[PDB]
């Protein structure tokens, strides 16, 4: 909307709400539901006739990133299981992971629909390089972002840091006595906590 | 404090006790004071004088 | 067992401090796992003559006129007790 | 800075998801299938002393 | 009997703990609303609060009302596999755009600087706090570890300790099969010397 | 031949974990009410986590964990199993919420005799 | 067969354990939900309460409507004038019905 | 057959068949009996059910006793601050009264925590014993099946009756997000702006009712909570047409749009962007706007 | 540790205490004869050490709240056998009031005590001496049981088809739903009261009752579980793996000058 190409999650959503109300699109997923429906839900539904009923897509249709990740990554089918599904093996983390794209068909022809809306090509490498310009620019974003305030924590750790430059005691104090004479003072001069009476020397017994 | 098997002396400070400038201080309460006297049904009758002291006095 | 509070020496003529008190002690066997020892040193207090002492370290090694605390037999040793924190 | 990218900050080491291994449900088990799934399916410590008791019995 | 206990309330015994308070355990004898209601006294903070609870109520009872009383334009039934008691939740926690990648970046610099390193240093003193209590005799402390430990990969062990090691012992091995041989019969192919 | 399976939709590149602080991994156990729970990983949760053996985990009930080895939080908890004195007088037909009343209240206040 | 010899599904490891046909039932089944291997040759009886037997002591821990919703019968020979309803397997309800005849066993 | 090593239940496989094969005629009939279906987004969804005020999803009893025993606590507090004796000037006093407030409070917080604690007792003794709380037919449903393990109508049915048995202060529904439904019925907001005026006059004559200093701390008081209760309720309040028409940054249309798309994702959209639209000549979003107000609004 | 009961009757030279270890075990004429080799030093506090850690330590001994904490009884201990205790506890305290001092409406506080500890052995969990009775109530419980079963691997047990087992028929109803709600006119069917499990958010967090209801505050205790064998943790959404590397760098240079003085021979 802002003469970028569509380049915002915001607006992207936007133009998938706008897509899947369209007739078209309506139409082929009322043709998927009604395939594969449980007759429980088709009991259910018919019976709201008179009202207006809104049935959510399971996420992996219902949100536009999901659609194009899934159909930009068709290209890289290494299978095909006994059902159709076509398995993908890419390299997204730190090894190579296979994703099974379930409903590859609806996913295709969603994924084609969303980026006719946009103006751009309706092929999987388009796909990619819409996802992949969508994200790209977050450097610059990143460099206008202004500091926070030092936490307590933060504060207090520094007002330490800058304190034990200075000194601490035991680095600091002059005037103090070995402890050796200290403790034989006070044996010699104060009397022992077990005969009450003033004990020359440390004793054993 | 509460427990089973644990030492009684791991107990903190009361409620009633603050922490300023790394100062302890103890909150209490006050007391009524001065003279009161009553007079009970059968006859006796009863004089207290409440000075606020530990060491009190009874006197029949 | 009961003994006197950790205190400290103060030696008049020189101005030289440190602190003491008396340290139990017994033969060494196996310890117990249920069992974080006790403050043995100053007995049924929360331990604060260690923060006394931090405080009044600065006071002392200043220095201190000790004329107002008891002495020991007759040195020029005086003691000084931990119960409070020093100021002067 | 590429999609994958971002979406491979959870799966690397650092900030992987963790993920719990599951378990199976068997209908019915006698000792005989617990040996299946017990000694059998080990068949790389299990191979020689199993050898050693096969030969001396 | 001796002393029986009256009631049936939680006591602390070996089968149960309990939730430690380590808000009470930090901030003992120390209050905390200077840093929950910083610069209000305790007048204050019970006005405060009694304007607020009103101020809640009636919110809560417009809330009601509205809910309670509002006609149904349309039904929203969320779609779900048959089986699944919950449907999948349709919010995703990975930015998607440059502008919520920004979003994400400010609000962890926050977080770091105010929720992570504080965790950081509570569990490194924890730790350490471990340490002192097994320490003194009473655990195995300072038996092994440290901070001068050399930690090896799998690969970096098995390819720099395991391999070279059974390499020695093979070597040994040879050595010592034909110096023993010799010792015993005084030739290396030949059974006992001076007999055969 | 499970470390091999697909992943099945790009679900798990969105969505949050099970075991987030969100989402977390909730357990349910029978006992004592306050009573620590026993709970346990098969090990293996996370590529540097240990996997030879279960790990056992003592957890107070009712409040939110996190293992920092696999980096996974749960709600272990505890449901007593109160039921009926089975001698023969347990109820044929729905009962209501007097008589359960007077029995919960009994074994809040003071406790009641165990199953063993 | 050792899997079947030892207590085991046997030669099909996705099989069953029970096999009613040589007397390996299941107890739990039974006494939950009736022996329902027996389904196909045996019928509940439809058509005396058990309201006479209110005042026991141990049956009185029950209500009255309760024990009035149980019919019974002697238990030894068919009543002429019962209608007979049709056990049905794969059904965990019909076993706790209170339509059907039954026999006080206390 | 000598042996029996049976077990209570045997355990149970699942199995899978797949998704029904409808022919022709079985689809034009699901088709003609279908509703008039409007398909939503995942975003849709989201925004709908997304938790925004009543952060630790508790039921609306849990904040039932949380209000009552406030109400108990702030009835008491006057006798607890009362009398209060500290060697000191006024801080120190002041930070003993905190103390003591903050021990009450403390105080009351453990009997709310144990009344909760016996009403989720009280409920789990309700799961424990389902056969004894329910009917037939669900009674056996109940007995044979878990809860994952039912199908979705007698699922929903047992639990339904379950929550039923309880006496309403216990039935555990979770509570009214004020914040939702403020952003999801214009009128809501409305209301709940005038109520939040009226609570901040009425303080504000009790306040000058009150000697001079506490008045000038109270009214900073109540400048503030009315400040935050609105942006409790609506954060994206400042956002209005007239703004949207007053602005004329890139920048700031895009930063108002995605505070919008947070919150509600209502018709300040359609203004927002085609304000965008104009300011930057996107016709491909012009038609998509049309398309929109259209459709999706 | 140790407690030594009364000093006094043990120090006498003669008493029955000691003529019965010597008869049974635990004393000898080698301590009668050479107490400074067989009793030395002894086992008991070390006040030199304690006055050293004390006077080594920063102004955080006067800023940290720990005399009057329910653990001020072991003042003397954490101050002998934990070099630089008053600076760590000190940034342990500052640390749980900044995060008190959060703008999160939820603030959650680590807690690691003896339970925090994993063990592959059951035994190990207990308090020593055990109980008479374990486990009655039931044994572990694995939080693998709340994970996906798996599915393929268990259909291909049994010889079942399993094909389909990604294939799953839709469901859209309003039976399966029974937590209605009613959000502008829109009636909006999501999700099952499950029981306990539901109720996990709230019974995991206590409130603050003085915080207003547009600032909530809500206090919550995270417990923390580690194996102590792994040497790396993961803390997951709590802590980011480089904030940790650079906590503990930070951590060991601060609380280096009260370790550096000692040898571990
Ligand atoms: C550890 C031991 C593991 C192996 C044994 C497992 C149990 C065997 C079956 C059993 O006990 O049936 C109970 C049997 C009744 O079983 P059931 O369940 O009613 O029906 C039989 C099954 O359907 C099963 O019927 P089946 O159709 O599978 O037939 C049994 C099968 C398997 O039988 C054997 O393996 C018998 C082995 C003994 C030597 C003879 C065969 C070689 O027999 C054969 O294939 C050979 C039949 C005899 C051929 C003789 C000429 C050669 O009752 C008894 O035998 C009562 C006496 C106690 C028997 C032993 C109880 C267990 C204690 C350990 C026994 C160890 C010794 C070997 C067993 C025989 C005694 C020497
Ligand atoms: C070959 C020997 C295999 C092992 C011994 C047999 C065994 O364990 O049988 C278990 C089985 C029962 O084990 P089970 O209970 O695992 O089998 C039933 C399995 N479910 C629950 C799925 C139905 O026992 C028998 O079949 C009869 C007794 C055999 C054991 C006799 C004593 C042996 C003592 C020395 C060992
Ligand atoms: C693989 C795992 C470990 C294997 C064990 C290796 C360890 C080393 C230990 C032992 C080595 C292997 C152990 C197995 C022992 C093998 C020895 C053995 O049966 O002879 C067979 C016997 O001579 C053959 O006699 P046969 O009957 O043909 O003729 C006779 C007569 N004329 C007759 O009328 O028929
Ligand atoms: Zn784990």
């Amino acid at each position: 909307f802002f003469k970028d190409g569509f380049r915002d999650n915001a607006s992207l959503e936007l133009v998938y709400r706008v897509v899947l109300k369209s007739p078209a699109v309506s139409q082929k997923l009322i043709e998927f539901y009604a395939k594969s429906l449980d007759q429980l839900s088709v009991e259910s539904l018919s019976a709201l006739k008179g009202t207006t009923v809104g049935i959510p897509l399971q996420p992996y249709l219902g949100d536009p990133h999901r659609v194009l990740l899934a159909y930009s990554l068709l290209p890289h089918t290494v299978e095909t299981e006994a059902d159709g599904n076509p398995v993908v093996e890419t390299k997204i983390g730190d090894e190579e992971q296979k994703i099974k794209i379930i409903d590859s068909e609806v996913i295709s022809f969603l994924a084609k629909e969303i980026l006719g809306k946009l103006g751009l090509e309706t092929t999987p490498q388009a796909a990619r390089q819409y996802l992949d310009s969508l994200v790209e620019g977050a450097e610059a974003l990143y460099a206008k972002i202004a500091p926070v305030e030092p936490s307590p924590l933060e504060k207090a750790i520094a007002e330490i840091n800058e304190e034990i430059k200075s000194g601490t005691p035991w680095d600091t104090l002059k005037n103090r006595a070995d402890p050796k004479e200290l403790h034989a003072l006070k044996f010699a001069q104060l009397p022992h906590p077990i005969t009450k009476k003033v004990e020359g020397k440390f004793k054993y017994f | 404090a509460l427990g089973d098997s644990i030492n009684p002396n791991q107990v903190g400070v009361g409620d009633n006790v603050i922490r300023v400038n790394g100062r302890l201080f103890e909150v209490d309460k006050v007391q009524e004071k001065g003279l009161k006297t009553s007079v009970l049904d059968n006859g006796t009758k009863v004089i207290t004088l409440d000075n606020g002291g530990s060491v009190a006095q009874l006197t029949f | 067992m009961n003994h006197e509070r950790p205190w400290v020496f103060l030696n008049k003529v020189t101005g030289k401090w440190g602190a003491c008190g008396w340290q139990p002690f017994w033969k060494a066997t196996s310890q117990s796992l249920n069992y974080i020892p006790d403050n043995f040193i100053a007995l049924r207090t929360n331990g604060s003559w260690v923060r006394n002492l931090w405080q009044s370290s600065k006071v002392l090694d200043r220095g201190l006129n000790a004329s107002g605390y008891p002495t020991v037999g007759t040195t020029d040793w005086v003691r000084i007790p931990l119960d409070a924190p020093l100021e002067a | 800075s590429t999609v994958l990218s971002i979406l491979g900050k959870r799966f690397q080491r650092s900030a992987l998801t963790p993920k719990m291994n599951p378990f199976i449900r068997i209908r019915c088990q006698g000792p005989i299938e617990e040996f299946q799934r017990g000694f059998i399916g080990e068949f790389h410590a299990f191979a020689l002393p199993g050898a050693c008791m096969l030969v001396a019995s | 009997l001796g002393h029986m206990r009256v009631g049936a309330l939680w006591q602390s015994n070996a089968n149960s703990r309990g939730l430690p308070n380590l808000l009470k355990e930090v901030m003992a004898a120390e209050p905390i609303y200077p840093y929950t209601h910083p610069g209000l006294s305790a007048k204050q903070i019970l006005w405060n609060t009694k304007f607020n609870l009103k101020l809640e109520k009636d919110l809560i009872s417009i809330a009601e009302s509205a809910v309670q009383s509002q006609t149904v334009n349309k039904v929203v039934i969320p779609t779900m596999l048959t089986g699944d008691v919950n449907p999948k939740s349709p919010a995703s926690v990975v930015a998607k755009d440059k502008y919520q990648l920004a979003k994400q970046m400010a609000e962890f610099q926050y977080k770091k600087s105010y929720f992570e390193k504080p965790w950081g240093y509570m569990f490194a003193y924890y730790c350490d706090e471990d340490r002192a209590r097994l320490c003194g005799g009473i655990g195995y402390v300072g038996h092994h570890g440290g901070g001068d430990a050399e930690i090896l990969s799998y690969t970096e062990y098995v390819s720099t300790v395991v391999y070279p090691t059974i390499f020695y012992m093979a070597i040994t091995f040879v050595v010592s099969l034909f110096l023993m041989y010799y010792y015993i019969y005084g030739t290396f192919f030949s059974s006992t010397r001076n007999r055969f | 031949m499970y470390e091999d399976e697909p992943y099945i939709g790009v679900d798990h590149l969105y969505e949050a974990h099970k075991g987030s602080k969100e989402n977390p991994v909730v357990v349910e156990a029978i006992g004592v009410h306050g009573n620590d729970v026993f709970t346990g990983c098969l090990g293996g949760c996370h590529k540097d986590a240990a996997d030879a053996v279960a790990y056992y985990t003592i957890v107070p009930p009712n409040t939110l964990a996190v293992c920092i080895d696999c980096g996974i939080h749960f709600v272990a908890r505890i449901n007593e199993q109160l039921t009926f004195w089975p001698d023969g007088t347990q109820p044929w037909e729905k009962v209501d919420f007097k008589a359960v009343e007077g029995f919960l209240y009994k074994h809040y206040k003071y406790g009641s005799p165990l199953m063993i | 067969m050792l899997s079947r010899l030892l207590h085991g599904p046997g030669s099909d490891k996705g099989h069953g354990y029970f096999h009613p046909d040589h007397g390996l039932v299941d107890s739990a089944a039974q006494n939950i939900r009736g022996p329902y291997w027996h389904a196909e040759n045996m019928q509940f009886m439809q058509q005396e309460t058990a309201a006479q037997s209110s005042k026991l002591p141990v049956l009185s821990a029950q209500d009255g409507k309760t024990l009035q919703k149980i019919q019974l019968t002697d238990g030894s020979k068919v009543p002429k004038a019962a209608t007979l309803v049709k056990w049905n397997p794969k059904s965990v309800h019909q076993w706790h019905s209170d339509d059907i005849l039954r026999v006080d066993m206390t | 057959s000598a042996w029996n090593f049976q077990e209570l239940m045997e355990s149970r496989i699942p199995d899978y068949k797949g998704r029904p094969n409808r022919s022709g005629a079985e689809l034009e009939q699901v088709k003609a009996a279908l509703p008039k279906i409007e398909f939503m987004t995942s975003y849709e969804f989201d925004v709908l059910t997304k938790t925004r005020s009543n952060l630790t999803k508790e039921y609306s009893y849990q904040r039932d006793m949380r209000l009552k025993v406030t109400e108990l606590m702030l009835d008491e507090a006057p006798h607890e601050l009362e009398g209060l004796a500290v060697e000191g000037d006024a801080a120190l006093k002041q930070l003993a009264e905190l103390k003591a407030l903050q021990t009450l409070t403390e105080y009351a917080g453990d009997l709310l925590e144990g009344q909760n604690q016996i009403v989720q007792r009280v409920n789990d003794f309700v799961d424990s014993n389902p056969v004894y709380l329910l009917d037939q037919p669900l009674r056996e449903e109940a007995r044979w099946n878990l809860l994952p393990e039912m199908d979705h109508k007698t699922r929903s049915l047992v639990r339904t009756e379950l929550r039923d048995w309880l006496p309403a202060e216990y039935r555990q529904t979770r509570a009214v997000d004020l914040q939702q439904v403020a952003a999801f019925s214009p009128p809501v907001k409305a209301d709940m702006f005038r109520a939040i005026e009226a609570r901040a006059k009425d303080a504000e004559a009790e306040i000058r009712s009150l000697p001079p200093a506490e008045q000038a701390g109270l009214l900073a008081l109540v400048k503030d909570n009315v400040a935050k209760s609105k942006a409790f309720i609506d954060p994206t309040y400042d956002i209005t047409p007239e703004a949207i028409n007053a602005c004329n940054d890139v920048d700031a249309l895009r930063a108002m749009a995605h505070r919008v798309t947070e919150y509600s994702g209502d018709a300040r959209l359609l203004a927002i962007y085609g304000k965008a639209a104009q300011l930057t000549g996107d016709t491909a979003a012009q038609a998509i706007l049309k398309e929109a107000k259209d459709l999706v609004f | 540790g140790t407690n030594p009961g009364d000093i006094a009757l043990n120090s006498k030279r003669f008493t029955v205490g000691k003529f019965v270890a010597w008869a049974c075990g635990g004393w000898g004429l080698k301590d009668w004869i050479f107490p400074s080799l067989f009793i030395g030093r002894g086992d008991g506090p070390d006040f030199d050490r304690i006055v050293k850690h004390t006077l080594q330590s920063s102004s955080a001994i006067e800023k940290v709240n720990w005399f009057d904490s329910p653990f001020a009884c072991y003042t003397e201990w954490f101050v002998e056998h934990f070099p630089g205790f008053f600076d760590s506890r000190y940034r342990f305290e500052m640390s749980a009031k900044t995060i008190l001092a959060n703008k999160y409406p939820i603030k959650d506080f680590p807690v690691v005590d003896m339970r925090s500890w994993r063990s592959s052995r059951l035994f190990d969990l207990f308090e020593v001496p055990h109980p008479e009775h374990t486990f009655v109530f039931g044994g572990p419980v694995l939080l693998n049981t709340e994970a996906k079963r798996a599915e393929r691997l268990e259909q291909e047990w049994h010889g079942k088809d399993g094909t389909f087992v990604d294939v799953h028929p839709l469901n859209v109803a309003t039976e399966s739903h029974t937590e209605v709600s009613v959000i502008g006119g829109i009636k909006v069917y999501n999700g099952v009261w499950q029981g306990g499990k539901d109720s996990w958010k709230r019974d995991s967090a206590k409130p603050e009752l003085t915080a207003p209801f547009h600032s909530p505050i809500w206090y919550r205790n995270m417990f923390i579980v580690k194996n102590a064998d792994q040497l790396v943790e993961h803390f997951g959404e709590n802590l980011s793996d480089e904030t940790w590397q650079e906590v503990r760098k930070e951590h060991l240079a601060f609380h280096e000058r009260f370790h550096k003085d000692y040898s571990f021979a």
